[PDB]
């Protein structure tokens, strides 16, 4: 899938009521038991990176955000490799789990998306 | 004698008496169906086979052991 | 299917040889060699064990050799090319009672007698349902079973109805070593004898395995000490991340 | 009687059938048969069903005179063929197959 | 937390006598161990295995 | 996607200082027994239910198939396995 | 302790052939410990406890 | 510059068993490639030694076998080995398979590799399935009756392709000698597929995992994964010496120990119990074509979980309805393979068309919805 | 040097790999052959003549010999088809010589 599929979809959930009031307790708990904050990584961490289009958003990080993530990379990697769980600080709190890359992947893929749209277009 | 013969007799009236009962009814039984006449002609024919099964099956399981233990 | 049609399983026994480090018993299998050469030799053949496999398990080399020496096999033709015999050799295999199927069959009102080197790994049960099938003929049938013509009962072989009649009775054989040959001891004997008539690798088979056991565990348990060693550095790794 | 004949590593079952027998398998409605044909399809002579003995489910040895139609029982997977080894019960699609036989004599058939 | 010259505690795993010769002994004794069962595992192995290609009991008959 | 030795492809890593010690410094099975109990039972616990659930639920499944097959084909079960044929 | 190390182990040279010739004493007195272990445990059963009857 | 580096040669060893960077993390379940190693090497010691002493022809392979178990010095042991190892091939086989579907080491950018490795698991069913009728026992021959009449379905040209196949009307010497052949040949083939995925998986490097990127943090391949691996291969060898030097019969079937007879067939023929899921799929289809094509696409429908696979995150680990849903799939492909030894007989008759009907669900339905979903519950719940 | 000394091994598996064949057939020459060739391996000191026991799998050639050798030619072409391309892949790093005898780096075609 794409991320700006799972962004659409989400932002129509979140406009119904009645959807939202089902769905958004449903993904918190969720993302509870879903245990990525127990190794210390925000939710951004997980996503794929290896296509073109991730490649470009990780190279339009600003420099600092960057290299926090190379950080919670290798240290999520050494709690695995332990079989250890992330404590204290190292736990991702709800209020840290900030979507850092989503904005810049949604802008290389709007173009992406645009420039196999007009690949196509027909002048009437 | 066989020590066998022994052994299979006693687990039967000891550990294996419900099973021996359930054998011994269904012969009674199914002797007393073959002695009626038009036996021959009926659909279908009860055997003991099931009711023998369980028994023997109890009886090794009581014995085997012991068996082994004489020779 | 009903049990009946997949026989009756047969008990769990306690041969000599269960057991991980556990052999045959030798005199067992001398005593069921006794039995099938008196019994079962008459309808079933051996035909893949040679006299050379029964020295040094159960026969001396002289007792092995005068059993093959009583026997005589197809030699090579003489100067004229006419047909020879000669006293079996050690090398000779045990020679079967029948010809060919046709002539086994017809002795057998049509059943064929299995030849027995394997039957003990042709089976589910092995030495158990060997025991249990000629210890397990009823002197009855259950009531309502119709045996087919030349057929006898006989619960642990599936179907019921086997070619094969009851044979061991008790004192058909004479034991040479003085054991009261009853029925369970004739056919404890005979298991055992085809038990290893099948596998006759089993008891240097066993040992082997023991010794391959000691030293793959101790194997194991040093490759985790090792493993943990030269693991420890990167267990062991500590971060101090300062944001630049 | 029948008998077995190997031909081609395949058993061939040769049927002496008697005159109730051909009564017997004349009777079945070609209507209500998985595979439909009548005896006289089967056979070339009436006192002679020739078939290839593998069962057309997966391809098993019927044991005859076994069934419940009286005529072959696949003890595999329990299919039911006739006295003309038609499918009558079971997963098997098809009747028993007719060799390509020929009687050069009335006494001997080639296969 | 910041001073990277604070090596951080490594005191649950440090040996006291981690450099002696007692030491480096011990952890050679496991290594050799484990060289020496594979060297008479490999040894067992392949002889009984290769021993297949000497004369079978037929043959010897 | 991933390179060698030096250019393996990391983004550039910066403010992160590493440490380690000897492995012939380290004791390798130090606290091997606290391991063994506490961290196995926290790490069972935490998968146990992705492995009960499907099991037990097979296995219920399994039990009752097997023991309905098998009492179809006694004498008791004649009349319903006629029907099932 | 010094000593062994500097004898057999800080060349691989010696380590290895001390390896090897470990492996040989093991494999040789290995072998005649099972044998003796195996004919205790299975004592009466085997060929060479009744061969003497012949 | 270091000769491991500089020779070409060397270089190539070098790279893939030396300094090739592995991720830090790999659990004990990315330990089962160097056991299929592992395996098909003891396939190939004990098979070469073994075509030393079989013969190939129907009337006397049997007898060969026998030879084997019976005169040759440790015929005994290379045949239980080689008989055993083909199942410890199907375990860690299975294994493997499992852990790249739970940690999606299927998706981008290792689709390649996968896919490749669909095909390695065809040939070793094919050679696995090959050897099995060398013996030439009961189980031998009624199993090559069964599975080249299958063939037979094809339309139009399938009874001659089966006739081609076994070089006559029936299974019998021609079928035998050539199934030696070919039982031969399938494993080196079977080894140049298993290079060829791990050289298309060296563009990518291993997954891990955690199913982020390693770029991070690598640790060479040797020494640190060598030793990692000498503890599987311990574990290995115990199982191993368990079941050759103990209980070498265990996993096998007795059938194969009387000689084949094409007139008296076996009790039941059921196949190795590696096949046995993809025999209760045949099974759960009427249509004998039918049935074929759907045991063919149980293997091949594989190749298309890259596809249907719409999650935005690589593998289960973070995923606890994918972490069920996956348990459930991994439930039912053994009780299909359970289902593949029981009597055609009710009830098993339905529950197998439903265990099909859920394997072919997976692919189908379930993981494309639950993966999608699993998105929106990532995006929605961490807002 | 490299692809060089690794064909003198494709040649030497070439040579068995054809004797070996020769003998499948077990005429007049296979056996002939067989006996004189495997005969050689006596003159091997101390332990010559039981190296030739057990490569023939007993005292003469035969059945064990013929069976040996047909599992070993079958083999023995994969092994040279490995070091064949072995002999390329060492090749690779200088590239074909030419008939001049100079560098063709000045002047490559595909
Ligand atoms: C076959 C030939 C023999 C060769 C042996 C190879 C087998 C080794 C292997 O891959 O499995 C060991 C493997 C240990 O691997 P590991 O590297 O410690 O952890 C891998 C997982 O991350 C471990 O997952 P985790 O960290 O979440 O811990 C889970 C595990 C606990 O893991 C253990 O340490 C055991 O316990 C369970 O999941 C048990 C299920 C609960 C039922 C009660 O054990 C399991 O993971 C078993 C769970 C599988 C279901
Ligand atoms: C397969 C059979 C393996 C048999 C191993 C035979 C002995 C080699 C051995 O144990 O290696 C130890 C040796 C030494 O292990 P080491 O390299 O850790 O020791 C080097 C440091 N000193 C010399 C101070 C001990 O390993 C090798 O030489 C590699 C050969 C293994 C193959
Ligand atoms: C039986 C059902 C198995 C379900 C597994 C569910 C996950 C679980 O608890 O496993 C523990 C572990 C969980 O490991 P994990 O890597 O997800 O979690 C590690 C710990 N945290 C979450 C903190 C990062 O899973 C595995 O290791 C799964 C490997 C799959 C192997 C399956 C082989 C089956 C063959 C069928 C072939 C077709
Ligand atoms: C090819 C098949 C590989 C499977 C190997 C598993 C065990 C087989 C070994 C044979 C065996 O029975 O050996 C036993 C000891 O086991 C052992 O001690 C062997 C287990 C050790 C593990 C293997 C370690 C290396 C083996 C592989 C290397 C082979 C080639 C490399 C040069 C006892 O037999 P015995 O002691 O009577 O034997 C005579 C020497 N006294
Ligand atoms: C099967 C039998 C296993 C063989 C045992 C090998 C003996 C190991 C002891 C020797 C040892 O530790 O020294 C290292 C040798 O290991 C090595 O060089 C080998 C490391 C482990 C070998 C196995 C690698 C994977 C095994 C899985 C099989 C793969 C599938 C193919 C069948 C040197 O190395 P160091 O760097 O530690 O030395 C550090 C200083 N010099
Ligand atoms: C005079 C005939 C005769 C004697 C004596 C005889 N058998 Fe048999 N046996 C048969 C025949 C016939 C069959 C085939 C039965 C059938 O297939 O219905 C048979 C079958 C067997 C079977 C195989 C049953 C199966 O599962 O297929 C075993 C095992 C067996 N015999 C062992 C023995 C042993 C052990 C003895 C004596 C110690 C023995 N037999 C004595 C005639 C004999
Ligand atoms: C002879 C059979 C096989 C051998 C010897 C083999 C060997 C290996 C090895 C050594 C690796 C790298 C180490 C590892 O991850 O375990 C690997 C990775 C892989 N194999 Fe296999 N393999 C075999 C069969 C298969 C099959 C049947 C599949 C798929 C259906 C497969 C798919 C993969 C994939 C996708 C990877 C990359 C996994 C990752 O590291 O994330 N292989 N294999
Ligand atoms: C992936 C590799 C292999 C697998 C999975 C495999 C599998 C099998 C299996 C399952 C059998 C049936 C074993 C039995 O029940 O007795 C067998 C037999 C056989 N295999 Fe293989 N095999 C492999 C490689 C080889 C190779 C390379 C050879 C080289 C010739 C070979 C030669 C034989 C021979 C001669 C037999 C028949 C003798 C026997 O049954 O033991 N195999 N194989
Ligand atoms: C199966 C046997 C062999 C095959 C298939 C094979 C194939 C080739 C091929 C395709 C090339 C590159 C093209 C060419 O120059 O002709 C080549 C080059 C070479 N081969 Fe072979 N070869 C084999 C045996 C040998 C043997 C026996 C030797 C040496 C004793 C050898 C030594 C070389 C050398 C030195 C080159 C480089 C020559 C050059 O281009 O200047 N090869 N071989
Ligand atoms: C490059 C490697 C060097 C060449 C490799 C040599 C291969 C063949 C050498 C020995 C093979 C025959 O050597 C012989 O081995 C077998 C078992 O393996 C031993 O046999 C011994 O152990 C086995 C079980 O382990 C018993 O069944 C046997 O009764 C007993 O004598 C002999 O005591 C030994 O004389
Ligand atoms: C697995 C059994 C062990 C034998 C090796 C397996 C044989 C497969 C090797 C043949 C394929 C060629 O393998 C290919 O070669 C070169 C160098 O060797 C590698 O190249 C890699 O290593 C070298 C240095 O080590 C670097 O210059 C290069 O940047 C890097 O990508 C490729 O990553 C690999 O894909
Ligand atoms: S094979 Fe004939 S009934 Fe299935």
């Amino acid at each position: 899938a794409s991320i700006t599929s799972v962004v659409k979809t989400s932002e129509l959930i979140l406009k119904s009521p009645l959807l939202s009031k089902i769905v958004v307790p449903l993904a918190k708990t969720y993302v509870k038991f879903s245990g990525y904050r127990q190794l210390g990584f925000k939710m951004n961490d997980l996503i794929i990176e290896e296509t073109p289009n991730m490649q470009l958003a990780l190279r339009r990080l600003p420099p600092t955000e960057s290299y926090d993530r190379v950080y919670r990379l290798i240290r999520a990697t050494q709690f695995s490799l332990s079989h250890k769980l992330a404590t204290g600080n190292d736990i991702t709190k709800p209020e840290e789990d900030d979507h850092y890359l989503i904005p810049y992947i949604l802008d290389v893929e709007a173009e992406a998306f645009e420039k196999d749209a007009l690949d196509n277009l027909e002048v009437v | 004698p066989d020590p066998a013969i022994a052994l299979h007799e006693a687990a039967a009236e000891g550990p294996c008496h419900d099973f021996k009962h359930h054998f011994d009814e269904c012969v009674e039984r199914v002797t007393k169906a073959q002695e009626a006449e038009d036996y021959d002609h009926a659909e279908y024919k009860e055997d003991c086979v099931e009711e023998f099964f369980h028994l023997q099956h109890c009886i090794n399981d009581n014995t085997a052991d012991k068996l082994f233990r004489v020779l | 299917m009903t049990a009946a049609e997949h026989g009756l399983h047969p008990a769990e026994y306690p041969w000599p040889q269960n057991g991980m480090l556990s052999t045959f018993d030798h005199a067992s299998l001398r005593r069921g060699y006794q039995v099938y050469k008196e019994v079962c030799a008459a309808c079933h053949s051996l035909d893949r064990i040679a006299w050379r496999n029964l020295v040094g398990v159960t026969h001396t080399t002289d007792e092995a050799k005068a059993f093959a020496e009583e026997l005589e096999y197809d030699d090579e033709p003489d100067d004229e090319g006419n047909p020879r015999k000669r006293p079996g050799k050690l090398a000779d295999y045990i020679p079967g009672p029948y010809p060919n199927e046709q002539a086994a069959r017809a002795a057998n009102q049509g059943a064929l007698p299995p030849d027995l080197s394997l039957i003990a790994k042709a089976r589910h049960g092995g030495a158990d349902y060997i025991f249990a099938l000629l210890t397990g003929y009823p002197d009855e049938p259950p009531a309502g079973v119709v045996l087919a013509p030349g057929m006898n009962y006989n619960p642990y072989f599936p179907g019921g109805g086997i070619g094969m009649a009851r044979t061991l009775f008790d004192g058909v054989v004479e034991y040479e070593d003085g054991t009261p040959a009853t029925t369970s001891q004739m056919a404890k004997d005979v298991a055992a004898f085809l038990t290893w008539a099948a596998e006759p690798e089993h008891d240097e088979r066993k040992k082997l395995g023991l010794k391959a056991i000691i030293v793959i565990s101790a194997m194991l348990g040093l490759s985790v000490y090792i493993k943990k060693f030269k693991w420890s550095p990167i267990k062991n790794r500590k971060f101090i991340y300062n944001p630049p | 009687k029948n008998v077995i004949i190997k031909w081609r590593g395949k058993p061939i079952f040769i049927r002496h059938r008697t005159s109730e027998e051909i009564e017997e398998a004349n009777e079945v409605n070609v209507a209500t048969l998985r595979d439909p044909q009548t005896d006289d399809e089967r056979v070339q002579k009436p006192e002679w069903l020739v078939m290839i003995g593998v069962c057309t489910h997966l391809g098993c040895v019927p044991i005859g005179e076994a069934g419940d139609f009286g005529g072959w029982f696949c003890p595999c997977h329990g299919s039911h063929y006739d006295i003309s080894g038609r499918i009558r019960r079971g997963p098997a699609p098809l009747n028993l197959e007719i060799p390509e036989y020929d009687f050069a004599d009335a006494e001997t058939l080639v296969i | 937390g910041k001073s990277t010259y604070k090596i951080p505690d490594f005191t649950p795993y440090l040996k006291k006598d981690r450099n002696t010769d007692a030491n480096r002994l011990f952890s050679y004794f496991m290594i050799g161990s484990f060289g020496m069962l594979s060297a008479a595992g490999a040894k067992a192995t392949v002889q009984d295995f290769l021993s297949n290609m000497s004369a079978s009991a037929d043959v010897l008959a | 996607y991933m390179g060698w030795w030096g250019h393996m492809g990391s983004p550039p890593q910066k403010g992160i200082a590493g440490y380690t010690i000897s492995p012939f410094a380290a004791r390798p099975f130090a606290g091997v027994v606290h391991a063994a109990i506490f961290n196995t039972f926290r790490r069972t616990k935490n998968q146990a239910l992705f492995v009960i659930l499907p099991v037990s639920f097979f296995y219920y499944v399994w039990t009752q198939a097997s023991e309905k097959n098998e009492w179809l084909y006694t004498k008791a079960g004649r009349h319903e396995l006629a029907k099932a044929l | 302790a010094t000593t062994f190390y500097n004898v057999f182990v800080k060349r691989n040279s010696a380590f290895v052939a001390t390896i090897l010739a470990s492996a040989f004493v093991f494999d040789m007195t290995f072998e005649t410990a099972i044998d003796n272990f195996w004919d205790r445990i299975n004592a009466g059963k085997q060929w060479k406890d009744i061969r003497h009857k012949y | 510059m270091a000769l491991r580096k500089k020779n070409s040669l060397l270089n190539m060893a070098n790279s893939y068993v030396l300094d090739s960077p592995q991720p830090s993390n790999l659990n004990y379940f990315w330990n089962f490639g160097s056991l299929l190693a592992l395996c098909l090497v003891i396939q190939l010691a004990t098979g070469i030694t073994l075509a030393m002493h079989y013969t190939s022809h129907a009337s006397l392979a049997f007898d060969s076998v026998e030879h084997i178990m019976r005169d040759v010095n440790f015929g005994w042991f290379i045949r239980y080995a080689h008989a055993n190892t083909a199942s410890f091939f199907f375990i860690c086989i299975y294994a493997h398979m499992g852990r790249n579907i739970y940690y999606g080491s299927y998706k981008t950018p290792r689709v390649l590799p996968w896919s490749i490795g669909v095909i390695i698991f065809l040939l070793l069913i094919i050679t696995a399935f090959m050897g099995y009728v060398l013996v030439f026992g009961q189980m031998s021959l009624w199993g090559a009756t069964v599975i080249c009449n299958l063939v037979s379905a094809i339309p139009w040209l399938g009874e001659d392709i089966v006739h081609f196949l076994w070089g006559g009307f029936s299974v019998g010497n021609p079928t035998l000698q050539r199934f030696f052949a070919l039982h031969y040949l399938m494993p080196f083939v079977l080894a140049v597929f298993a290079l060829l995925h791990l050289i298309a998986l060296h563009t990518a490097g291993s997954s891990n995992p955690l199913g982020i990127t390693s770029n991070v943090d690598k640790l060479s391949m040797h020494p640190y994964y060598s030793f990692k691996d000498l503890i599987t291969v311990f574990a290995f060898l115990l199982m191993f010496t368990l079941f050759v030097f103990f209980s070498p019969d265990k996993l096998g079937h007795p059938d194969n120990y009387i000689p084949a007879n094409p007139m008296v067939t076996p009790a039941s023929i059921v196949p190795e119990w590696y096949l046995l899921p993809f025999y209760a799929i045949l099974r759960a289809i009427p249509d004998k074509l039918g049935g074929v094509i759907a045991m063919v696409a149980a293997i091949l429908i594989l190749l298309i979980l890259p596809i249907v696979d719409r999650s935005i995150i690589r593998g289960n680990a973070f995923k606890p309805i994918s972490k069920l849903l996956f348990g459930f799939f991994i439930c039912n492909f053994l009780l299909l393979g359970v289902l593949g030894q029981v009597h055609i007989e009710p009830p098993f008759i339905v529950l197998g068309q439903i265990c099909t009907i859920f394997y072919f669900s997976y692919f189908l339905i379930l993981l494309p919805m639950v993966s999608t979903i699993e998105n929106i519950f990532f995006y929605i719940g961490s807002l």
